[PDB]
């Protein structure tokens, strides 16, 4: 844990940061895009909630 | 980011592209029949 | 300017804009407005005297702009916070009494209530 | 239903998340009884 | 004829650069200052969370 | 040979006359949905909907009127 | 060669760059220019979510984004001063209306049998107007069959022509008494007023069939 | 714009269908799940 | 000849009646938001009737449209 | 002869001028339906065959010059 | 040609005609606009892009009028 | 030709018809105005713009139709 | 002769132009009477409205009838 407070230091790209990393990091990313593109049911929660929901209507 | 995800056009999209096959042909008759002219 | 009071409180006893749930719809009031009754449904309601803007929830009452400017505005009860969780669970249970039950029109009201809460 | 009461309804359906003081509640409970009497003759003392 | 279409073209970049770029601009800025403050905010989060 | 023509090219004109309802008719639906927000500013999502489909078939009727116009002026 | 197949080749090239060379950091704050088709993205998600609102929902987003994208360039493009227009080309955007139609009709019998035809009962009434109700809702399902079709190109085509026939007669009007050519300035502003227009009926347009088609759609994926 | 009456409507249709057929695929399989995928990202950053 | 400008011109005149349920229509949508926005609740009854509204005033207008081809092509 | 069958076939034209009253007749009675239905949200059981009384009756209008134009056209 | 030439003058100003409704319609809009805008205030940030919306799409149609007038007349 | 010359001032008056519209139309955007402002005197600053932009966008329908008419008589 | 004909009946077909106007005077002024009833002192702010728009409604109107004027004098 104390490692782990270091690591937050010491790791966190708190800026902008690529998408292909955080599939390599987490292919958690990659299985829910195919399952989301799959299940035919594109919406996203959260991106609603905790970002705008850029609605025009 | 650029990756193919597969989709099922040919049971999603299937009665779109039948009439767009169906219409093709037609079109060849409809520009047949127009250039007589 | 405003009275804007309950019976054992007042919110807001010169008031510039104040937008209000009625028997019409929704009114906006600004400045001189021309003299009204209404009666104010149940409502969420905004009171902003100056840029100030306050959000309250309110429990309907009668509204009134007065000739002289002095807008009463009459409710029973109130802030928007104060309203505001458990009272979903418990709409969600008056919903389910709804079906049974004076009483029926008491349910409805509570659905009305509801849809009240739903705005928030 | 009369006005005053779909008010009152509403405003003790209002005083619930809860937080509410006792008086808020007061205000939305009170426990009562109300006779009615006759030209006399009286209806029982029926909670209001 | 069509020169008078092209300086109707020129006319219309013209209000776009002076209305729209500048409010594109502050549209975009919006957007991307609250998404950096949600990013840099569930950071900090998760930073509390080790302490605790 | 002449007149036939200038049927042609007169009936286009009075044909074109039926255009007129339409736009009055869509007015008409955008004046009903600045009622409806104002008096509930909450219905607007589910109006939008409806508005935009009696613009829809408020403007059709115009169209149809168009297409005697068209088939007069480049036929 | 053939102009319309030259401005389908500069619209393709146009759209993949807008979708790779848009935000080719691919940054998770997003690039500035994709800000704008993620809310035009989101506004289409969650309306093709509302309207269609079948599990297909989202399996007929990317239609009916092409269907929002296409309209949008081909309405750019198209109003270029010294561009080939497409749209000039009624055929390609009639066609696709009859064959979107067509889709509609097969679909609505793939999904509700040959009792697809019950979408055009609408509910009980007397006896002697049950197969009116018929007659005068399945006239108004293939005038729906026209009707988004002749709407884009009616604006479009009158448009370009609108500005065309004006602009060539302020430039005559220019030409004959010198001095109306000083102070020109008005008539080559309602041109302007014009063009601001036609570029507004233009975005307006490829909304107005994403959502109209979207109607369609929901009477076809579901009945009524 | 001025316009005549083509009779090269098929010679025109076929290059128009083909414009369909290749935004369609690519759009679908490619580039809008990248936005999809932009929105996943950004949300399971969220999450965690 | 005469009989040939005159069907050209008929269907003109016929044509015009188009405009009767451009008008209608708006009237029937218009009245469906006015009541909808009213209720908050009706449009599950009402959403059905506005349809019909809607057909039979777009009805007439295909009347004369139906009369505007008979003359043209006819 | 040409000239009689020329003023049959304009006659007719002229006839179908008519209908479009009937057309926004038939709106005027629906969109006080749903009016109606608003006030009350009970009035309906009643009102509701009341309303197709009212809607048969201003569509006979267009009807009668429909006739006519029939008459004129095919006669 | 006497006559096909006064027919295109004759045929704009029949065309003309429809440009009435797309007239009426802005009006009828921006009455709506008013109104809902006194009983509100603050309802207008909203409101007033339905407006422009709404301007456009009764506008558009008595565009159309237009092209047709400016085809009979001009060619 | 005489009945070129004619033509003219025939087609030049059925232009003028379609200004009617417009007489309508600025009328209707200020009956609102008076309407509205008598409902709230102190909303009259905001809308006042909102009212002037209404009549310069229905006169602008009546514009085209004046300029067709000109465009007639001294063409 | 034909040309001045066609100056009477055409200068006719413009006047129909006039009878929008004249509605448009009255709608001004219906409103003029249901606001001054409605706030009974809208009076000093609205005057200058009112005659502005009765001079607006009035003026689509003279442009039809100097059109007319045009056709009929020369």
């Amino acid at each position: 844990l104390q490692s782990t407070l270091d690591n937050i230091q010491s790791a966190r790209p708190f800026d902008e940061l690529t998408v292909d990393d955080l599939t390599k990091i987490k292919p958690e990313i990659d299985a829910k895009v195919e399952e989301m593109v799959k299940k035919g049911k594109w919406d996203v929660p959260g991106y609603k909630d905790r970002f705008g929901n850029l609605n025009v209507m | 980011m650029l990756k193919r995800f597969p989709t099922p056009i040919l049971k999603v999209y299937w009665p779109f592209f039948v009439a767009g096959a169906a219409v093709y042909y037609g079109m060849s008759k409809a520009a047949d029949l127009s250039s007589n002219t | 300017k405003l009275q804007f009071a309950l019976p054992h409180e007042t919110l807001y006893s010169e008031v510039t804009q104040v937008n209000l749930p009625a028997k019409s719809g929704r009114i906006g009031v600004l400045a001189n407005h021309v003299p009204t009754v209404e009666q104010l449904l149940p409502g969420v309601v905004e009171v902003m005297e100056g840029s100030n803007s306050k959000k309250f929830f309110i429990s309907g009452g009668f509204a009134t702009v007065q000739p002289d400017s002095q807008l009463c505005v009459t409710a029973i009860e109130a802030p928007l916070e104060s309203f505001s969780e458990n009272i979903k669970n418990l709409l969600a249970e008056a919903k389910k009494n709804v079906s049974s039950s004076r009483e029926a029109a008491e349910a409805a009201i509570q659905v009305e209530v509801l849809e009240n809460l739903q705005s928030v | 239903i009369s006005y005053a009461a779909y008010l009152n309804v509403a405003a003790q359906a209002i005083r619930s998340t809860e937080l509410q003081t006792a008086s808020v509640l007061n205000r939305s409970q009170t426990d009562a009884f109300y006779t009615q009497y006759k030209n006399a003759s009286e209806p029982t003392p029926i909670t209001k | 004829d069509e020169s008078i279409l092209l300086l109707t073209f020129l006319g219309f970049t013209g209000l776009v650069a002076k209305y729209l770029a500048p409010a594109y601009k502050d549209f975009a800025d919006a957007r991307m200052k609250k998404v950096s403050d949600v990013l840099n905010a569930s950071r900090n989060k998760h930073v509390e969370a080790v302490k605790d | 040979m002449q007149l036939v023509l200038a049927a042609k090219y007169i009936g286009a004109g009075i044909s074109t006359i039926g255009l007129l309802g339409a736009g009055i008719g869509i007015a008409i639906v955008f004046a009903a949905l600045i009622n409806g927000v104002s008096r509930n500013p909450s219905i607007k999502d589910t109006v939008f909907p409806m508005a935009i489909l009696g613009f829809a078939l408020s403007e059709a009727t115009g169209l149809f009127c168009l297409m005697v116009s068209f088939l007069l002026l480049f036929g | 060669l053939t102009t319309f197949s030259l401005y389908t080749i500069i619209v393709l090239l146009v759209i993949t760059s807008l979708y790779t060379l848009t935000n080719n950091n691919n940054k998770i704050i997003g690039s500035r220019w994709l800000i704008s088709q993620e809310a035009i993205y989101d506004t289409i998600m969650n309306m093709t979510k509302g309207q269609i609102g079948g599990k297909n929902w989202g399996l007929y987003f990317p239609m009916i984004f092409t269907l929002f994208m296409f309209i949008f360039i081909a309405n750019l493009i198209s109003m270029i001063p010294y561009s080939f227009a497409l749209s000039a080309h009624l055929v390609f955007i009639i066609s696709l209306s009859i064959v979107i139609w067509l889709g509609n009709t097969i679909l609505g019998l793939y999904k509700h049998g040959w009792v697809f035809f019950s979408l055009f009962v609408p509910a009980g009434t007397p006896l002697p107007l049950v197969p009116l109700l018929v007659i005068i809702e399945t006239l108004s399902y293939f005038a729906r069959a026209i009707s988004l079709g002749l709407r884009l190109g009616s604006n479009i085509l009158a448009g370009h022509l609108l500005m065309v026939i004006l602009a060539g007669l302020t430039f005559n009007f220019m030409l004959i008494n010198l001095f109306t050519l000083v102070f020109g300035f008005v008539p080559l502003a309602m041109i302007l007023a014009i063009m601001m227009l036609e570029f507004a009926i233009g975005i307006i347009q490829g909304y107005v069939w994403a959502i109209l088609t979207a109607s369609y759609l929901k009477d076809a994926v579901y009945l009524h | 714009m001025p316009q005549l009456v083509p009779f090269y409507f098929m010679n025109q249709l076929t290059y128009g269908f083909l414009l369909m057929i290749t935004l369609l695929i690519l759009f679908s399989q490619f580039f809008l799940p990248m936005i999809l995928r932009l929105y996943v990202s950004r949300l399971f950053i969220s999450k965690l």
